[PDB]
């Protein structure tokens, strides 16, 4: 189009540049658009009126200083008690009043304007005039005994925190409250009612619901390897013994041959049959709908068993699907127990074998200071975090999953979705010897990525012409795993599972996720090689009936019970600590003091609650998402299904039995199905109305009437909003002053580090050349559009591509962002994008190997090219022995010439750039491949030099993200590259400077939140005040409509009495 | 009195004082439960700090600005309702200042630290209400020009000072974004009343910097302390300490290592606080003083103390002491319970007295004026007068009275023109009657219409009627002794004496008739009667000598009390039966106890009589001379009280013979030299006897129950200013009695606006017993506990009520219709027309409006039957006339003749005029069709006169003519 900036005619010609100079007027468009250029044309005072009335605003100020760093901080904010003596004293100076005891003159609002006004604090002035269950030390205490060789052991002594009196507020001992009953009440008027009235050691393994891993190995061919400890466990399936099992090795279980083969999606398949005990037979559901089991045939449904019969030829790793029995040839039941139970660590990280590939079955860091000299630190964690990791993530959390290796479904199996999924071949077992499972199209696809890698390689040994062997047996897997693909037949179209019927929940809510201040503190002690899960950083606000679904299902530690009764019907309303009818409240209550975990767990701000999910008998919690590499292992699990004074006299009844025997336990749910029923009772009756208001309500808000009592209500109702909206304002306010003093200690010590970060550095693209055993793939992740492996790029050993052997590793570094300065360059970008390589390399340079002559020579080379005679000559008496060209005794890898390399630049700051730092390493890396070398690599990451090496295979896409989760994928790949390269200062900048920026850009999630609260209590707030002002104005009514019958009443029994009175005076002794 | 029982003898009156202050232990003031519902909603709204020691500082600091904020609230409401109750305040903290244990701020005591800490904090407190008292200067001075209200007016002051706060909330919870915006739309919704009430900017503006001025004087006092290391010398310097508490303070730690008359006396002499005044409730509750004073410094524990551990019977005499009025109020709840326990007749009067007392006391005399309207008294005085003949007529006067013409003097005054109806004023100003007679029944229309006057009564009534009940023999006439009492009281207000002086002579008497002249004054002036000077023992002596175990009974026994008491005698036993057996006749008991039943005259009735008569006039004699400085002011006040600008027509009488003279006029007994006894018996004891019958409605309500007509001036005790202004107020100087040693207090009032605004109000205990001096209080278990004051009265009482008989004091000698009512009523060139002799009188009178006697008749509320009845005997005695006078002359007399014929004819002619209105009335009556006694009042109804009516007929005329021709022919002969 001619007008693609949608501007007016002459502006559209002058964007063009189609205007000649001569018909421009050089002032109008100067004024108008814009390459044009700027130009600039007594203390004890009487406070004004503007000061003073600036007092009662809700808004009297727009200061914003939330976003003014200060790393120098000198927090010392006092109360000017001088200033305040200075204004009594000067205040005193003048005319005496008189007609009072006291006679010194009145300081017309000046007083409360310094004292309390704007431009070491007054409450401590204050509480001069007037013990606490530390929790926190506690858990150390346990937690360290834990830890004690003798204990168990793995053994990390916690540092002891600092006192409580000068503890954060949002610390680990503060979550069951801040330990305040004895000197305020709880917040809540009808709770301070029925206060008045009365009616108010493995602990490290925690049950959350109801009563290992395998490296790979470059192999002469791909390995499976396996830590070896023995199975705990053997997988077998005891139900039908004797003939019909296999027993395949891969898979290290036993599969059935055929010869012993005779609006909820799931209540939509099963058509309504959700009831535990009302559940029909499965054979029904398959006969009765077809179109949902069948591969849309009439009637020829057959699981293929001969496929999995057979043991797999060169240990070919796919997983077989659920055994069923019946076979189709072309009654309420009591549901339990259809299946194996067992434990699951949902902590545990898990890494099952690859799909496809074969098995055999049987801290310190260099940092460069700003003066310049390249000391060690040793990395070590604060008291803070340590304590909250040792109580929240180095605890055991089970789980009682469902033992899929070692479940069989049968003819009377009842139609639990777990059923319906095994039948429909929807969820397959992964891993050999633990209940992990993955649905099925996740197995399919990894066998089409398996198979297309292999094709490839086949492929390149094709054009290579090696052995006939390797050909053979290249063939031999590549026909296995089409085979298995529509696993019957060598000709079938491949086919399509369709979704399971079982809901999935992510294993963060039965986990815990950690909020931005804690994880802000972890961040202030960076540690290399570390991951932050960005699962565990994603909360969104729940609802109380989410959070009373998730105590139904998690049981009581103590006594294995719900925590909350299955008729227990909206038990909560508050979100407050200080509340009595909480969460926290009701643990608290429960004596559940020491789990922090549950505490954490039904927060206001969590994981997300599927309400239907957890409702379902069996549901899925997925341990760890999807990658090119590895299935989305997940998990199944199986789900196990009166007045005020009658009841005060009960309460103390209650409390009184403790002091005999009685029975063991004999008090816990009669006391809580008694407090629920305090709980819950209504306020209409008139002696609740006359206890409430009598107890709370002021007199002047008293009535009988329905309006005054619906206004009551409303009054309740509008304070609970109030006290669940500056709650969550209170708390984001807390996070937000931590956040920012985090932010600004983590500024000042990054001032410290000089600035050798190479972030403004753009390599040039690498240059195309002339150009039997099988390697690995490699991985490497950008948003670049059209990217080849010749692009390469900017990092700690220097220019050229870089490729991840995890898959892990290059995921991370597809959703970080492209560099800044990077940015203004790519012409085009794009969704995150993993591509795969298969790496052809003639000879390989190790990095953390004894250095070679030719490393050197290239060393030397390109030094005496880049640098000057007396650079040179520094550089060499700095690095080479005096005598000798032999490198020196501390220096015997490439990677500790690198971090020489970075000394010597860091020693000259004045006249050495980062650019010019890698530019020498590019150079270096220019000169290795001229020599022949292909690529440089310690196991993970290789650093390919020559693009002509590896060849491009597949692209898989990824989801783009917001903000946050690409900071975090950024500090994730810095962490990382630090934890390979610990003595490389530039891996550890580049690590820092992603925990400054993750740091920040939480921060300002943060403000967001806080910003969305505080407009959410400014209008609760609005709502109570109106509500208060209605009732009142309503019982004011009342109070004098009944106060002007009563007097109406008095004033006819006057006249009545007077008139009485009034006749004559003739009774004899009557008066 | 034997016709009646034990039952509904004792009932007739009650005098057990009720209970009516309740608190509960679990009960809250209004503005502490405001309070915490505007904190525990700040609170919800907060900005937790972010360490968690600062947290703790914090929500102390919290709950410390919620006491002090409801501390400042309390005050700021007390002082908003009563200004002095400021002064009682303050200088009871400042007795305390610096040993007060029980300080709300606060939750062998060597540490300088708490004892600077203890003074510091109650400097605060009396910084605090100086500022309180300054804020209420500067409101009253704005609020002086707008006009409210006084509840609207006390809202927005307790709402000032609410928002006041609002930056020490703001900052004390943390400036927080919640907080602001609660305070901010509190303070915008105190902005919109303030701007519809009238106030500017610079006024509001004013009045918030006033208040947020009050509210920093917490954390200023203690910046002060913490600030100078607790250097006591410089925070005198200051100025914030008061320099003679401080002083006080300094000689108590470095000293640190008794008759109730005195103290009482010394009490009620001084306005201001004194601390011996505690000392005087110390013995009334067996209480320390310090105790009392710590309860009293903090209301609810105060109210605890009131409501549990002292009973109905201390809380009156307390009141009646006068200690109330000087104790501090430290809360509203404090002044509203005390208000509900003093019961006034009517509940809604106390409920207009706890918001607002003036429009209380108006309401109470508005009340009092309409039942004194539609009384038994105020409508019959000129039927019953002109029937019974104890009132004369206008045209009887003329040729009636030779020299008792000058005793006689019209009913009518100026102010009785704003009681009735002026067709009554014409009515009531027709009639002439004995100047004693006038008197008494003004001032039984004074007593029964006044507050001030009802409630000194209803006092002296419960006093005598609750000392009697206690004596079982003397209880059995108490109804007799009340009528004999009100009878007194009457006569002696009428007399012209001080009626709020009656306490102090029914304790002088009931001194002397026990204990003799000795129990007297000899060494200080009295009263000022003749040429000099006279003692207190020397006057009684004189009045002793002019008027005629227990040592002086015997000087009951004269020749004056036994006329006295046969007086008083024959009035109960006419008006009512006799006192012994009911039926008997009027005449019949004092004739058989005269003329016969020797060693038998005076009965116990006799002797209560005789001695209340002593009483009264005892009271009348101190109270018509000239007294010292004390006793004159409420003689002046008393004498003012009265309704005619002139019944002070010179009753201050300076010598002997003119007081005796007056008090003889007005006490009748027979014979004297007074006008004659036929006079006395025919004009002025038969008024006597229809005042028996025919008390006012109030007067009867006050002698049934007394308590609630004293807790007027009791809740008088606790708010006593004037809504006009506070520039004249010298209630010091009458309270400076220095003749007597009796708890009587007699104080000014200040509620009423006209026309007693100075009214006077007596605080007299109902448990003082002259006699012994103790006050028998009850207490709260239920014994008897008898207090000493520096054989009582009912040892008396029983002595005068046994059946001991004197023999023959002194003398002892012997024994002493309708239709002229009907006519009483009846009213240049109109003698000289009718002079004798003349026809044409009937056609130049049947018209006219002050003619129609029908009317003055219907004004006089008289029933149609009673009219009928009057008519018809006015005939007979008509028709007896003519023959008597033309065919029966006992005395053939000209001058006799001509009279009693101008007489019958006159009353002819008012014959015919009420036959042609009556007539008239009756054909209304049949045109109407109506029943006759609805009509009398539908008369009044339709405020119609006969005027409007032309009902003429033809034949009805002619025939009343012709009959009126015949009745006169004869006639005139």
């Amino acid at each position: 189009s001619a007008n693609q900036f949608n501007l007016s005619a002459t502006d559209n010609l002058l964007q063009q540049g189609k205007i000649t100079q001569e018909l421009i007027n050089e002032t109008q468009l100067t004024q108008s658009h814009i390459p044009t250029v700027y130009s600039t044309p007594l203390p004890g005072q009487k406070p004004s009126p503007e000061t003073f009335n600036s007092q009662f605003n809700a808004q009297p100020t727009n200061e914003d200083a939330s976003r003014s760093f200060n790393p120098n901080a000198l927090k010392r904010s006092q109360f000017d008690v001088e200033g305040a003596l200075a204004a009594i004293r000067n205040i005193n100076t003048q005319e005496g009043l008189t007609g009072y005891q006291t006679i010194k003159p009145w300081g017309e609002g000046a007083l409360s304007s310094l004292m309390y006004g704007l431009g070491y604090t007054l409450d401590a002035i204050r509480g001069r005039q007037y013990a606490f269950d530390d929790l926190a030390e506690r858990m150390r205490q346990n937690r360290n005994a834990r830890y004690n060789a003798i204990n168990k052991t793995f053994g990390r002594e916690i540092a002891k925190p600092v006192a409580v009196e000068e503890r954060w507020s949002t610390d680990l001992s503060f979550w069951a409250g801040f330990g305040l009953d004895t000197i305020l009440d709880p917040i809540d008027s009808i709770g301070v009612a029925w206060k008045a009235s009365g009616l108010l050691t493995n602990t490290g393994r925690v049950i959350v619901t109801p009563a290992n891993k395998y490296q790979v190995v470059q192999t002469p061919k791909g390995e499976v390897s396996i830590p070896v400890g023995q199975p705990t466990v053997q997988a077998k399936l005891p139900s039908i013994a004797s003939n019909n099992k296999v027993t395949s090795l891969t898979l290290r279980r036993e599969i059935r041959r055929p010869d012993g083969v005779i609006n909820w999606r799931w209540s939509r398949v099963v058509d309504g049959y959700i009831n535990p005990e009302g559940m029909q037979p499965i054979i029904e559901v398959v006969r009765r709908k077809p179109e949902v089991f069948t591969t849309n045939s009439t009637s020829g449904y057959s699981p293929n068993w001969e496929y999995w019969s057979a043991p797999k030829v060169d240990d070919l790793y796919i997983p077989a699907p659920i055994d069923v029995e019946f076979k189709v040839i072309p009654l309420a039941l009591p549901y339990g127990e259809p299946y194996p139970l067992t434990q699951w660590d949902l902590s545990l990280e898990t890494n099952p074998p690859q799909i496809g590939q074969r098995i055999d079955n049987n801290q310190r860091r260099r940092v460069i200071k700003a003066d310049g000299t390249a000391v060690y630190e040793t990395v070590r964690v604060n008291p803070e975090t340590q304590l909250l990791d040792a109580a929240i993530t180095n605890i055991n959390v089970v789980a009682n999953v469902v033992d899929v290796p070692s479940m069989s479904v049968s003819q009377s199996t009842p139609a639990s979705p777990l059923a319906i999924d095994a039948a429909s071949d929807a969820l397959r077992p992964v891993s050999p010897g633990t209940p992990l499972v993955a649905p099925t199209s996740e197995v399919n696809k990894q066998l089409v990525d398996q198979l297309t890698r292999l094709t490839e390689t086949e492929r390149m040994m094709k054009r290579r012409g090696a052995s006939p062997e390797t050909l053979e047996r290249i063939r031999t897997q590549k026909l296995e795993l089409r085979k298995a693909i529509a696993d019957g037949d060598e000709l079938a179209e491949p086919k399509v599972k369709p979704e399971p019927v079982t809901p999935a929940i992510n294993k963060t809510v039965l986990t815990g996720t950690m909020t931005m201040s804690e994880l802000s503190q972890q961040l202030l002690d960076n540690v290399p090689g570390s991951r932050i899960d960005p699962d565990k950083v994603r909360r969104v606000e729940r609802k109380l009936s989410e959070v009373e679904a998730l105590m139904k299902v998690i049981p009581n530690p103590i006594t294995g019970e719900p925590l909350l009764g299955s008729a227990n019907t909206r038990k909560f309303r508050t979100w407050a600590k200080d509340s009595s009818t909480s969460p926290t409240a009701y643990l608290n209550k429960l004596g559940l003091q020491e789990y922090p975990l549950l505490y954490r767990l039904f927060e206001r701000d969590g994981a997300a609650i599927d309400i239907d999910a957890l409702a379902h008998p069996e549901f899925r919690v997925i341990l760890d998402k999807p990658l090119p590499d590895k299935t989305s292992r997940q998990v199944v699990v199986s789900n196990t299904p009166m007045t005020i004074n009658e009841l005060r006299s009960e309460r103390k009844l209650l409390k009184s039995q403790i002091n005999e025997l009685d029975d063991p336990s004999d008090l816990i749910e009669r006391l809580m199905e008694l407090d629920d029923a305090i709980n819950n009772l209504d306020i209409t009756k008139p002696e609740n109305l006359k206890v409430v208001q009598d107890e709370v309500i002021p007199e002047t808000q008293h009535g009988t009437s329905p309006e005054v009592v619906k206004l009551t209500q409303q009054k309740l109702d509008i304070e609970n909003e109030v006290i669940n909206t500056g709650v969550r304002v209170q708390e984001l306010e807390l996070e937000l002053a931590r956040q920012k003093v985090q932010l600004e200690d983590a500024l000042s010590r990054i001032e410290e580090t000089a600035d050798i970060n190479p972030h403004d550095v753009i390599s040039e693209p690498l240059p195309s050349g002339r150009a039997n055993t099988t390697e690995g793939s490699l991985y490497h992740g950008t948003r670049v559009k059209g990217w080849t492996p010749g692009n390469g790029g900017v990092g700690e050993w220097g220019s050229g591509t870089y490729f991840s052997k995890s898959s892990q590793a290059a995921s991370d570094n597809a959703i970080k962002p492209l560099r800044p300065a990077l940015g203004e360059v790519i012409d085009n970008v794009t969704q995150p994008t993993i591509h795969e390589v298969l790496p052809d390399f003639k000879r390989t340079v190790d990095v953390n190997s004894p250095v070679d002559g030719d490393f050197s020579a290239a060393l030397l080379m390109s030094a005496n090219e880049l640098m000057d005679g007396s650079e040179f000559t520094s550089f060499k008496r700095s690095i080479m022995k005096p005598g000798t060209v032999q490198l020196r005794d501390t220096i015997k890898t490439p990677a500790d010439i690198y971090a020489a390399i970075e000394k010597y630049a860091a020693k000259n700051d004045i006249e050495w750039t980062p650019e010019r730092t890698h530019k020498f390493k590019s150079r270096i890396n220019e000169r290795l491949r001229l020599v022949g070398v292909d690529a440089l690599t310690d196991g993970d990451t290789t650093l390919v030099i020559n693009p002509d090496a590896v060849s491009v295979i597949n692209s898989h896409l990824l989801d783009e993200t917001d903000a946050i989760g690409t900071s975090i994928a950024r500090y994730n790949s810095a962490s990382e590259a630090a934890g390979r390269n610990s003595g490389i200062p530039t891996a550890n900048a580049n690590q820092a400077e992603a925990s400054v920026m993750l740091q920040r850009q939480m921060y300002e999630e943060t403000i967001e939140k806080l910003e969305d609260a505080k407009r959410q209590q400014r209008t609760a707030i609005t709502k109570s005040h109106e509500i208060d002002e209605q009732l009142t104005q309503t019982a004011q009514a009342e109070q004098t409509t009944k106060r002007q019958q009563r007097v109406a009443k008095s004033q006819k029994r006057a006249e009545r009495e007077a008139e009485r009175l009034g006749k004559k005076r003739d009774n004899p002794c009557q008066f | 009195s034997k016709h009646c029982g034990l039952e509904a003898n004792q009932k007739a009156t009650d005098n057990e004082p009720k209970k009516r202050i309740r608190w509960n232990k679990s009960q809250r003031t209004l503005i502490e439960k405001l309070t915490a519902d505007k904190h525990r909603k700040l609170r919800q709204s907060r900005r937790t700090a972010d360490i968690y020691g600062d947290e703790v500082s914090a929500a102390q600091s919290q709950k410390l600005a919620e006491i002090e904020e409801v501390l400042i609230r309390s005050a700021g409401d007390v002082i908003s309702l009563d200004r002095g109750q400021y002064d009682k305040w303050a200088s009871l903290v400042s007795a305390k200042l610096g040993w007060r244990r029980g300080n709300p701020l606060n939750p062998a005591l060597k540490d300088a630290r708490r004892v600077a800490q203890n003074l510091i904090n109650d400097a605060s407190h009396i910084r605090m209400l100086d500022g309180i008292k300054r804020f209420d200067d500067i409101y009253r001075q704005i609020m002086k020009p707008l006009g409210m209200t006084t509840d609207d007016a006390r809202a927005l002051f307790n709402e000032t000072i609410e928002i006041g706060s609002i930056p020490k909330n703001n900052k004390i919870y943390g400036n927080s974004e919640g907080v602001r915006l609660i305070n901010s739309l509190r303070h915008s919704d105190y902005i919109e009343r303030a701007k519809g009430y009238g106030l500017n900017d610079e006024a509001i503006e004013t009045l918030l910097r006033a208040a947020t001025d009050v509210h920093s004087v917490f954390d200023e006092m203690r910046v002060i302390a913490e600030a100078t290391g607790h250097n006591i010398e410089e925070l005198q310097n200051l100025g914030y300490f008061p320099r003679i508490a401080t002083r006080d303070f300094n000689i108590r730690l470095r000293k640190a290592l008794n008759p109730l008359s005195s103290v009482w006396q010394k009490s009620r002499k001084f306005n201001y606080f004194v601390p011996d005044d505690l000392e005087v409730a110390s013995k009334l509750l067996n209480t320390s003083s310090d105790e009392i004073a710590e309860m009293l410094l903090n209301p609810r524990e105060w109210m605890e103390f009131l409501t549990s551990s002292v009973s109905s019977s201390q809380i009156e005499t307390m009141t009646e002491l006068g200690v109330m009025s000087k104790l501090p109020m430290t809360s509203r709840e404090v002044f509203e319970q005390l208000v509900d326990q003093y019961e006034l007749p009517y509940k809604h009067i106390n409920e207009m007295f706890k918001l607002d007392p003036h429009v209380a006391a108006e309401e109470y005399a508005r009340v009092l004026r309409q039942a004194v309207g539609n009384s038994a008294m105020l409508k019959t005085v000129v039927k019953d007068g002109l029937a019974a003949g104890w009132a004369v007529p206008e045209k009887m006067l003329k040729d009636l009275s030779p020299k008792e013409r000058a005793n006689f003097v019209p009913l009518s005054f100026q102010k009785l023109d704003q009681f009735m109806s002026p067709e009554q004023l014409e009515a009531a100003g027709k009639v002439y009657v004995h100047r004693v007679v006038s008197d008494q029944w003004r001032s039984m229309l004074e007593i029964s219409m006044s507050a001030n006057k009802l409630g000194a009564f209803a006092s002296a009534w419960s006093h005598l009627s609750t000392f009697l009940n206690k004596s079982v023999l003397a209880s059995r006439n108490v109804l007799y002794v009340g009528t004999n009492f009100l009878s007194g009281f009457v006569l002696t207000n009428a007399v012209g004496a001080n009626v709020f002086t009656v306490p102090h002579a029914m304790m002088d008497i009931s001194n002397y008739l026990a204990k003799g002249l000795d129990a007297f004054d000899g060494t200080k002036p009295f009263a000022k009667i003749g040429g000099e000077w006279i003692s207190k023992r020397e006057f009684f002596k004189q009045f002793l000598l002019k008027r005629g175990s227990f040592k002086s009974i015997g000087a009951l026994a004269d020749v004056r009390s036994a006329k006295r008491a046969l007086e008083y005698l024959w009035s109960y036993s006419s008006s009512f039966g006799d006192p012994v057996r009911g039926t008997k006749g009027a005449a019949e008991y004092v004739g058989s106890l005269l003329n016969e039943a020797t060693d038998n005259f005076f009965s116990p009735f006799a002797k209560m009589a005789s001695f209340l008569d002593t009483m009264y006039k005892w009271n009348a004699y101190t109270s018509l001379v000239e007294r010292q400085g004390a006793a004159e002011l409420a003689n002046t006040i008393a004498q003012g009280m009265t309704l005619e600008p002139i019944s002070r027509i010179g009753r201050k009488f300076d010598n002997w013979r003119d007081l005796s003279r007056h008090i003889d006029d007005y006490f009748f007994t027979f014979d004297d030299p007074g006008t004659t006894t036929k006079v006395i018996s025919k004009y002025v004891r038969p008024f006597a006897n229809w005042s028996m019958q025919s008390t006012p409605a109030m007067l009867r309500a006050a002698l049934r129950s007394p308590q609630k007509f004293s807790a007027y001036a009791k809740l008088l005790q606790l708010y006593n200013r004037g809504n006009n202004d506070d520039e004249p107020l010298n209630q010091s100087q009458l309270t400076d009695w220095q003749d007597d040693e009796y708890p009587v207090i007699l104080q000014r009032d200040a509620l009423q606006t006209g026309d007693g605004n100075g009214g006077l109000l007596v605080l007299f205990p109902h448990t003082f017993d002259p006699i012994t001096d103790t006050l028998n209080v009850i207490d709260n278990a239920g014994r008897t506990v008898n207090i000493l004051f520096g054989d009582g009265l009912t040892s008396m009482l029983t002595e005068l009520f046994n059946d001991t008989y004197w023999a023959k004091p002194a003398g002892l000698l012997l024994g002493i219709p309708l239709a002229e009512a009907l006519l009483g009523m009846y009213t240049l060139a109109w003698e000289t027309a009718v002079k004798n002799g003349n026809w044409s009188a009937l056609a130049l009178m049947t018209m006219g409006a002050r003619v129609r006697l029908i009317d003055t008749a219907r004004n006089t509320q008289m029933t149609l039957d009673e009219i009928k009845t009057g008519i018809d005997e006015l005939q007979k005695a008509n028709v007896n006339a003519a023959r008597q006078l033309t065919l029966n002359p006992e005395k053939l007399s000209e001058s006799e003749r001509n009279k009693r014929t101008e007489r019958l004819t006159e009353s002819l002619t008012a014959e015919y005029q009420m036959k042609y209105d009556y007539a008239r009335l009756i054909n209304y009556m049949k045109a109407k069709r109506i029943p006759p006694k609805r009509l009398l009042f539908e008369m009044q109804q339709r405020s119609v006169n006969v005027s409007d009516l032309e009902p003429v007929g033809g034949k009805q005329r002619l025939q009343l003519e012709s009959d009126f021709r015949r009745r006169i022919e004869e006639i005139n002969k």
